[PDB]
Order: structure tokens, then C-alpha cells, then sequence
């Protein structure tokens, strides 16, 4: 999609 | 004589008067804080009828020494310290349901300004920009999104975010909640996706929005390690609480592109500046002057049943007579 | 040698590419006018891709030599000449269904904007406005005004202005129609009040939204004299051509307050500045430049599909093997 | 209800 997955998971 | 009943941090009392002119005496103190509070109403005052811009403590408290009621004119009262106007005997209400619609109104109209840049495009126009070419109309308008397919997340599933979000559902927004205080059932009766865990709600939604009260365990709720946790490039919307938000993580998200743009209505510090504070000048803000909750005929509706809870009070029983009290537990 | 396609108003044919390559030669103009078109393309060139920033009159075909296609990248085409070219016996096509949504949910961020505020608040708050006393909330935010129980007039009930009547029941706005072409039956399917003319939604709309295509008959719809017809204090939304509002009479009606408020995405003249033309400086207006139809998904879908439409007339029959065709009955 | 009668009917 658009966004992109968090920075930190 | 009868009770004195007075406007804290307020001027007007025009719509209240009709209602309270036989069985109370107004009177008013446009005060910031309980310090320009007169000695008089200190000591008099059996009501008190108030907005959002004083806070009460334990210390202001415990000068008034007639106090028996508080009601705050609107919905939160985080800036009551409700449990020791409780162990003091003053019951304190409010007035939830008068700009529900109004709130979730202002609400899409902030998460529409992220997504279609209207606010931006409308200040680019201000600003003496030309648009000739489809090559600087997709420029000037570079970022906005596709609402279709989209995950709205909502902090807080209540009266505000309830409405929220059947109006998302139009837009077709795929809509989730966090709230780990309604019981189970909520989502299936709207036909709503629910997560248990606030990560879980920040890990997959493209857009963010808060409809929580402010309260012991939510204060910064979205700070330098939550922040983290939300997608990248994702909108915030925040139309509840400023201190439900870290200024400083929320304006280092902005510059880094972490977080793609933020609307706010209310801010950790009020008034609002573009000068003053963490958000100095962080890109893709957008911001109103806790102004979600306004219209005239809300105004007025919440001003008429915080007066009405007044007079309930002074002919009535406490807490019985009342109607919206939100401290019957700790009287 | 292969057909030579040309691009007139633009420079990128990146996305165009691709779907090209082996059956039409591809050349762009960059032109506002007819005048700045290279002689050999005029010749040369079987194909047209354009957008709206160039104007074909029958002028400006007829020196056209081998053009047998024009396709419009977009949904309107009221700034082709479409009965001239089937004349001359070029097919014109558009592409009607890429940013249907995208317009509505900018058309509904118009309406809101308007109803609650949210540029004109962040706009006072950019200009240094201190807000304090709830006082001088109502004060900056005086207009504002409730959505439910409101009339939302729509003028065309096309694609867009279909997805803009769903949306709107969502706020609990009153939702009526005026569309003289469409056939008995979609006021019920949709669940929608209809009426029968123009001076019938005026007389009954609190909010007026555009979404009707320019053609012969509606040019200057809202006018002099129509503007008269408009409630006291109502608004305006404008998302689908300039052509369709008097300027100079929307402007009288907004620093005379008939019209309480206008949102305007097109305009009579573009581009458009604050400058520049009859909108000189009128009070509550808020403007963006043709931007309602944009997000990289649209641009991307619309441009592939109108390469697609080009590639059908190069290697199939004209005008059968086109899929979006406007004036089969011109040929 | 908030808006008027339009200046000629
Ligand atoms: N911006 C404005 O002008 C304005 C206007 C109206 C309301 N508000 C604020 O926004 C809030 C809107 O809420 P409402 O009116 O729907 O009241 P509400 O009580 O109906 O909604 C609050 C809900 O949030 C949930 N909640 C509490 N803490 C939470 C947390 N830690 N995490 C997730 N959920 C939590 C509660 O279970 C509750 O159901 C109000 O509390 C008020 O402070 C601001
Ligand atoms: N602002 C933008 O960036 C942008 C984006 C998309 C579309 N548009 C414009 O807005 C319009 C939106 O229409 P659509 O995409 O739904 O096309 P559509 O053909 O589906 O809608 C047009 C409808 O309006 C009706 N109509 C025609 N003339 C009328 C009149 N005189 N009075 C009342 N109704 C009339 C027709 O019956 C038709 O059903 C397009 O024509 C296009 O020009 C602009």
C-alpha cells in the first residue's frame, strides 16, 4: 500500500 | 439572600441567566487561574460553572468553602481533579452530548485536509503560487492520497469516535479500533474491526485519529516510543486531548517524514502559537484553536443544560437531582 | 514508419511509454495554444493526447491533416469541440471513471471546510490570532454552523455527484437533486429527494454543489439572476467547471454576504490567482487549483487507460474497437 | 432554521 511498515516492530 | 453561583474563567452568562435568575445569584471572574479568583466567591460560592481554559487542583479546591457543585460547560473535565472535589463533597458534572456532530464534523473535515491537501493548496494559492500545467498541478498537490482502501484507526471508540466512524465508512475507509474499556460486542454492532493492544492499532493504520479522554493512564499516550509503532508516512489526527500527545516526538516525526502530516485542534499548551513551542515551525501541520466543538446552537444547548444542572443542584438533592454527574464514586 | 501520437499540453509521457512503444511514435508539444504546435505535427500526427489547459474550436482541427483520434486525459472534454471533429471525422474519447472518488471526498472537504471552518481557523492561526476565553473561540470561529438538518442542493447527479449524496447522508445532511436528463427512478434507487428546476434547489438549499458537465445550455448557470434564487446566506461548491459560475456576481453576493461562503476548485479563467480577475479579493472564499481529481493512483490509472484507448484506434476500428468514445453520433 | 428566505422569490 501506501505507507510503509513502522521504523521499529 | 440565595446561593451565589458564579463563571469561573468566563464573561458571558446571557444564556444562563433566563434559567437561573430566581434561584441564584450570578456573578462572574474571566479568571486564568484560581489566583484572580475574588475572596468573595471563595468563600460564598455554592456553584460554579466553568470551561477549559482553568484548571482545578487539590489546592484550589479546598478554598472554596461553601462549594457543593462544579459543571463544566462541554464534554471533558480532565482539568477537574475529580477525585478530591469528591473527598471534599463536590459533585462535579458536565455536558457530553451537545457537539457530538460538531466534533466528528471538524474530525473528517481534518482527516479530508491530510488526504486532499485542500488547507495546503488553498495556502499555496494564498501565496502567489501559479498552477499552469498538469506537471505543477501534481506537484503543488504531490502526497495526496486514494481514500479507498485506506485504514482509519480510531483511539477511543465513544460518543465522538462512534460517529467518526460511520462517516469513514462513506468514505471507504477500512475502519479499526482500540478501547480497552467497552466490553465486548461494540464492534460487531457497527461492523467495525477491533484490536486489543494500542501497538496493534498503530502498526496497521494509515491514518491515525484520537477520541480518548484524558485521564491516570493515557498522558502522552503517543510519545518518542509509540511513535515508532505507527506506519510510515501516516497521518495524526487529534481532536480529544494536547496531552495525549508529545509535542517534541510528534514535531521530530514531521521534519524526519515519519509521519507524513499531523491536524490538531487542541495542543499541550493553550493558546496555540506557530512561534511557541516544540511545534515551532514543524512541516505539514495543520492547526485550529480548539474550535471542533463549535457551532451556535451547540453553545447554546450545552450552556442551557450545564445552567439546568445548576438549578437541579440548588432545589433538588446532590447527587440525586443531578443528571450528568461523573463523580457519584467518590463522594 | 509508425503513427506518430502526440501529447499537446504536456511534457511526460513516462507512464505512456510502455503501452506505445512498438505502434505509435510519441511526441509532446507542450503547448497552451494551437499556435505553439510544431508544423509537423499538425501534419504528421494521426493521434492527440491533451488535457484541459488547451482548447481545440473547430479553428484549430481543421489543421489537422491525418489526426484521426483525440483522447482526453480526464473526464471532461468540454474544451474540445466535439461536434466539429466528428465533422472532420475524428473520434473523441475521454476517461470518464479514474478519479470519480478522489473529486467526491475533495468535493466533501470543500463543504466541510466551509461548514466548520478548518482553513479559515488555520489560516488566522498562521496570521498570529491569540484565542484564550472561550469568548474569542465563538468569536474567530463565528459561522460555523451545524451540519444535521441541512439542505445539500446537487446540480447533476452524475458520477461524482452520486458518490458526493452517499457521503453526505453520513452527517445527516438532507440531500436533494436537480438533473434534467437523467431518467424516473435514481431518486428512488438512491434514496434521494428530486426536483424538476434549477430555481426549485436554490430556493431549497442551504449548501449548493456543482457537478454537472459545461455544455451549450448551462454556461453562466449561476448568474445574475440565479444567484438571487440562492437562499440568504448559503453556500457555494464548485468542483466541476468555472465556466458554470458568473464571477463577477459571486463576488457582489460574497461582499454583500447573500452567499455566506464559496469553495472553488475551477475557475472561468486558468490559472487562477487572487489577483487576478472578478474574484479580486472577495471576502469567505477559498480556492484550489483544479487539484480535486488528483492522487498518484488516478493520474497513473487515467493515463494507461487513455495509452489503451490510443492503442485501440491504431490497431483496431475506429470508432469500435474505442471504449469511452464521446461523440459516435458526430461521425 | 439558519438560512433565509432567498432576496427575490
Ligand atoms: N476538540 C474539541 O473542541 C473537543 C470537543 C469535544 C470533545 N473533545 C474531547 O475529545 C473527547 C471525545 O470523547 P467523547 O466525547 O466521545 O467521550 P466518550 O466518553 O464517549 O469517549 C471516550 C472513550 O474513550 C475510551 N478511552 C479512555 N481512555 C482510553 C485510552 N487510554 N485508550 C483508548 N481508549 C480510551 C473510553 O472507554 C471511552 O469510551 C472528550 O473526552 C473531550 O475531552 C474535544
Ligand atoms: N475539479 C476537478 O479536478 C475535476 C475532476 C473530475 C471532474 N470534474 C468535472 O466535474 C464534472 C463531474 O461530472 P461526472 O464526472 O460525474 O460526469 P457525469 O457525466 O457522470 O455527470 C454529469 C451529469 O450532470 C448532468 N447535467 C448535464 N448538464 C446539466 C445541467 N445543465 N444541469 C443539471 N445537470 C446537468 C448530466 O445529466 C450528467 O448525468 C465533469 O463533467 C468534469 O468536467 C472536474
Amino acid at each position: 500500500r501506501r505507507t510503509g511498515a513502522p521504523p521499529a516492530l | 439572600p440565595r446561593p451565589l453561583v458564579a463563571l469561573l474563567d468566563g464573561r458571558d452568562c446571557t444564556v444562563e441567566m433566563p434559567i437561573l435568575k430566581d434561584v441564584a445569584t450570578v456573578a462572574f471572574c474571566d479568571a486564568q487561574s484560581t489566583q484572580e479568583i475574588h475572596e468573595k466567591v471563595l468563600n460564598e460560592a455554592v456553584g460554579a460553572l466553568m470551561y477549559h481554559t482553568i484548571t482545578l487542583t487539590r489546592e484550589d479546591l479546598e478554598k472554596f468553602k461553601a462549594l457543593r457543585i462544579i459543571v463544566r460547560i462541554g464534554s471533558g473535565f480532565d482539568n477537574i481533579d475529580i477525585k478530591s472535589a469528591g473527598d471534599l463533597g463536590i459533585a462535579v458534572c458536565n455536558v457530553p452530548a451537545a457537539s457530538v456532530e460538531e466534533t466528528a464534523d471538524s474530525t473528517l473535515c481534518h482527516i479530508l485536509n491530510l488526504y486532499r491537501r485542500t488547507t495546503w493548496l488553498h495556502q499555496a494559492l494564498r501565496e502567489g503560487t501559479r498552477v499552469q500545467s498538469v506537471e505543477q498541478i501534481r506537484e503543488v498537490a504531490s502526497g495526496a492520497a486514494r481514500i479507498r482502501g485506506e485504514t482509519l484507526g480510531i483511539i477511543g471508540l465513544g460518543r465522538v469516535g462512534q460517529a467518526v466512524a460511520l462517516r469513514a465508512k462513506a468514505f471507504g475507509f477500512n475502519v479499526l479500533f482500540y478501547d480497552p474499556y467497552l466490553s465486548d460486542g461494540i464492534e460487531r454492532a457497527l461492523g467495525l474491526q477491533r484490536v486489543s493492544t494500542l501497538q496493534d492499532l498503530l502498526f496497521h493504520s494509515d491514518c491515525v485519529t484520537l477520541h480518548c479522554g484524558l485521564n491516570e493512564h493515557n498522558h502522552h499516550l503517543i510519545n518518542d516510543f509509540t511513535v515508532k509503532q505507527m506506519r510510515q508516512g501516516a497521518f495524526l489526527v487529534n481532536t480529544a486531548r494536547g496531552g495525549l500527545v508529545d509535542e517534541k516526538a510528534l514535531a521530530q516525526a514531521l521534519k524526519e517524514g515519519r509521519i507524513r502530516g499531523a491536524a490538531l485542534d487542541v495542543h499541550e499548551s493553550e493558546p496555540f502559537s506557530f512561534s511557541q513551542g516544540p511545534l515551532k515551525d514543524a512541516p505539514n501541520l495543520i492547526c485550529t484553536p480548539h474550535a471542533a466543538w463549535y457551532s451556535e446552537q451547540a453553545s447554546i444547548e450545552m450552556r442551557e443544560e450545564a445552567a439546568r444542572e445548576i438549578r437541579r443542584a440548588i432545589t433538588g438533592r446532590i447527587p440525586d437531582s443531578l443528571k450528568n454527574c461523573v463523580n457519584k464514586d467518590h463522594l
